[PDB]
């Protein structure tokens, strides 16, 4: 489900998912960019079982994630067989600043 | 349990043993006094053979003649991993050498521990009067006040299987029973020490205790 | 021998737990010598004919460079570990005069079963002497290790500082933690002195409060 | 309808049986003692426990 | 305190450090609107 | 342990030792009285108890009108007929093994199979 790999072929993305699908086998600073993602998803996962040792995978979160995904499906009707206008750099830089916006608490010190 | 040792369902029984308290009174049909006027043969005939061993294997010129016997009860030694050495080296280390203190077998048919206090050289004029007084008192705190095996404050353990979920190694959860040990009565300061149980994991239902024993947080 | 065994199980747990809170204090303890198996436990602090002696059990430990960084106020520790159970008030005068002869501003006292108040009421000593009595039979098991205790870390001054002037905080406002706590007692905590505590959290992943010994 | 009730009425005939099995075995005192319970209070969870699922 | 004391000027804190959110909450909004509906009924 | 009274003053005997014999005899605390001993039991205390369970247990236990009625055999007489009761001590961990009177013959069985 989430491993992506541009050099070998168990993991490897299918050309048709996007627009700059072809000559994005054997790159090598986009596979750095899917490798720190996929790091930070291993990383992830270990917290969560630290943080739930039953493995509960339902919580109580804010942001129905799901939800935007559909209206985001149904709004702009995605065929599910074009492929995608978006590139992975984007896609990876896109999600870090939307973790960088999420702002609870606006103070300019170390400790907040 | 100890996570090495979680399914092993003797391994829990021996935990089981070892935190639940247990004394005299829970294992002990009856307690009689008889009047034996020497500690050589007795006068009662079920348990001749029992002393011919024990005295043969031996003091006996300064015992009262006043003999405690308990008969004890055969299921409580099986529903309690209890023999009858382990009772009488406690009832023999509790009153040191001032009871002397022979048992019956385990094979036996009839569960009889036999007990005679010590007299000293001094002479007595009084204190015969009251022995008999002075028995049933040590009789009384010989019964509750006798720890044979568990710690305090224990009233019973009872023994579940429940349902954790363990990460397997393919990566999935799945769902490994384990053996649990509920108990009755909190002495949470020192189940926790005994070996063979996992000290990281124990929950007590008294969060009093939880902030007396591990923490405010 | 069956109890006997079973008082050396206690005391290697005791000395396991005692080396966990002294790394866990900031001094320099190795990881080896942490988990010392019962084996070479007994090979070294337990005699020919088998009983474990305390006097060459007790030992001495120093602060780490980062612990240094972070609080250049504290030096050596000795911990020492008894063989009586009831300590006389001689006993612990000499363990007293010993720390203040070899300059140790830190003694943790592992005695056996009790402490006479005739010597209870000398263990606060010459400032900045601290003596921390703890009993054996409260360190067999390692409080810390527990899944409901969380990470608590002490905080120095200057984090202490930075913590009440970024709040805004008075030091009444803090959460407190009592100066007998069992964790509080395992850090070692003077009054004054906060830990920042980091839990898990249900809502937000890891959650990092404070509290303030009083 | 008849045929369910029929079915209902052996359904309770049936929990009263074995009812009356659990009590005539705990009368000739050959019931075991759950742990941590006496006799009596296993014999009362048992016909409570069949005359629960009869009713379910 | 530490940062203030008693009722100086440094009580109101300058507009280039405030760390407050930049949302009108629901209690600001409430009490806004009533405040300038209560003058707006006024003339 | 058949508690024994003094036959002069009807009060209670109590063992003594004797140094002249080395016997177990019963002195009466108040008249002086000695007798001596036919048992040398003096003091018996049961945790668990089998007696109380048949109590109230009368000539005409049969006359109750609340007491159930069973068809067993009596293994005296060869009786159909008989009353019942369970074990009339109150201790909670009791057992609930019925006791049978034959109204024949007034003879106490029991259904216990664990005894037989
Ligand atoms: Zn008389
Ligand atoms: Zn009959």
């Amino acid at each position: 489900r989430y491993r992506v790999d541009l050099l070998n072929t168990d993991h490897t993305l299918d050309p048709s998912l996007l627009e700059s699908g072809s000559e994005i086998l054997g790159d090598l600073k986009l596979q750095v960019l899917l490798d720190e993602e996929y790091k930070q998803l291993v990383k992830d996962r270990k917290f969560l079982r630290e943080v739930f040792v039953d493995g509960e995978a339902n919580w109580p979160l804010p942001v129905n994630i799901r939800r935007i995904i559909q209206n985001a499906q149904q709004t702009f009707h995605i065929d599910h067989t074009k492929p995608s206008d978006l590139t992975i750099k984007d896609i990876v830089l896109g999600v870090k600043d939307l973790q960088e916006n999420l702002l609870v608490l606006r103070g300019k010190n170390e400790i907040i | 349990l100890e996570p090495g040792h979680a399914a092993d369902q003797e391994q829990a029984k021996l935990i089981r043993s070892a935190i639940e308290h247990t004394t005299l009174k829970s294992v002990t049909i009856a307690s009689e006094i008889y009047y034996d006027p020497d500690p050589r043969s007795t006068v009662i005939p079920e348990d001749e053979e029992i002393i011919q061993l024990h005295f043969s294997l031996l003091s006996f010129d300064q015992q009262s003649p006043w003999l405690l016997r308990l008969e004890l009860d055969r299921a409580a030694m099986n529903d309690k991993d209890l023999t009858m050495g382990q009772v009488g080296e406690r009832i023999k280390q509790t009153f040191k050498n001032d009871l002397f203190v022979i048992w019956s077998e385990d094979n036996d048919e009839k569960l009889i521990i036999r007990c005679r206090v010590v007299r000293p050289k001094s002479l007595d004029a009084e204190t015969e009067a009251e022995e008999d007084h002075m028995l049933k008192k040590i009789e009384n705190t010989m019964l509750e006040n006798i720890t044979l095996r568990g710690v305090e404050n224990i009233e019973r353990v009872v023994m579940m299987k429940y349902d954790r979920k363990v990460p397997s190694p393919t990566g999935e959860y799945v769902k490994e029973p384990e053996w649990v040990l509920e108990t009755d009565g909190v002495n949470l300061s020192e189940v926790m020490t005994v070996p063979g149980i996992d000290p990281t994991r124990i929950y007590t239902n008294s969060f009093i205790d939880i902030m007396e024993v591990l923490g405010i947080e | 021998d069956q109890e006997n065994e079973r008082n050396i199980s206690r005391l290697w747990r005791a000395f396991r737990t005692v080396k966990e809170m002294v790394k866990d204090r900031g001094y320099f303890i190795t990881q080896e010598e942490v988990e010392l198996p019962l084996e070479d436990f007994k090979a070294k602090y337990c005699d020919s004919m088998g009983r474990p002696q305390r006097k060459m059990m007790s030992f001495q430990a120093n602060p780490t460079e980062e612990s240094i960084s972070k609080f250049p106020d504290m030096g050596s520790l000795w911990v020492e570990f008894c063989d009586e159970p009831s300590v006389g008030v001689k006993t612990m005068k000499t363990f007293v005069i010993h720390i203040q002869e070899k300059n140790f501003q830190t003694g943790i006292f592992v005695y056996q079963n009790n402490i006479t108040p005739s010597a209870m009421k000398l263990v606060p000593s010459i400032p900045p002497a601290t003596i921390e009595t703890f009993n054996e039979a409260a360190l067999v098991v390692n409080i810390t290790h527990h899944e409901l205790v969380p990470k608590h870390i002490r905080l120095s001054s200057d984090e202490k500082r930075e913590l009440l002037k970024r709040y805004r905080l008075k030091e009444s406002q803090l959460p407190r933690i009592q100066r007998a706590d069992p964790v509080a007692l395992y850090l070692g905590l003077k009054r004054g002195e906060v830990v920042k505590i980091i839990r898990k959290s249900e809502t937000s992943g890891r959650y990092a409060s404070y509290r303030i010994c009083m | 309808d008849g045929p369910t009730m029929r079915e209902i009425t052996e359904t309770i005939a049936e929990a009263k049986k074995k009812v009356l099995d659990v009590t005539k075995e705990a009368q000739a005192n050959l019931l075991t003692a759950k742990h941590g319970m006496t006799l009596r209070e296993s014999f009362e969870d048992n016909v409570v426990r069949f005359l629960n699922e009869a009713r379910d | 305190e530490q940062i203030r004391r008693k009722t100086l000027k440094e009580k109101a804190i300058p507009k280039d450090q405030r760390a407050t959110t930049p949302y009108m909450t629901k209690y600001e909004r409430a009490r806004i609107l009533g405040t300038r509906a209560l003058q707006i009924s006024m003339n | 342990t058949t508690f024994r009274f003094c036959r002069d003053c009807n009060n209670m005997l109590y063992p003594r030792e004797d140094k002249e014999n080395n016997r177990l005899l019963f002195e009466c605390r108040t008249c002086s009285y000695v007798e001596e001993a036919g048992s040398p039991l003096v003091y018996r205390h049961e945790l668990i108890t089998n007696i109380g369970e048949t109590a109230g247990v009368v000539q005409d236990i049969g006359s109750d009108p609340t007491l159930p009625r069973s068809d067993r055999e009596c293994p005296k007489c060869h009786s159909r007929e008989n009353v019942f009761f369970q074990s009339q001590q109150r201790r909670k961990d009791t057992s609930m093994v019925l006791f049978f009177v034959c109204l024949s013959c007034s003879h106490i069985f029991t259904s216990d199979q664990k005894n037989k």
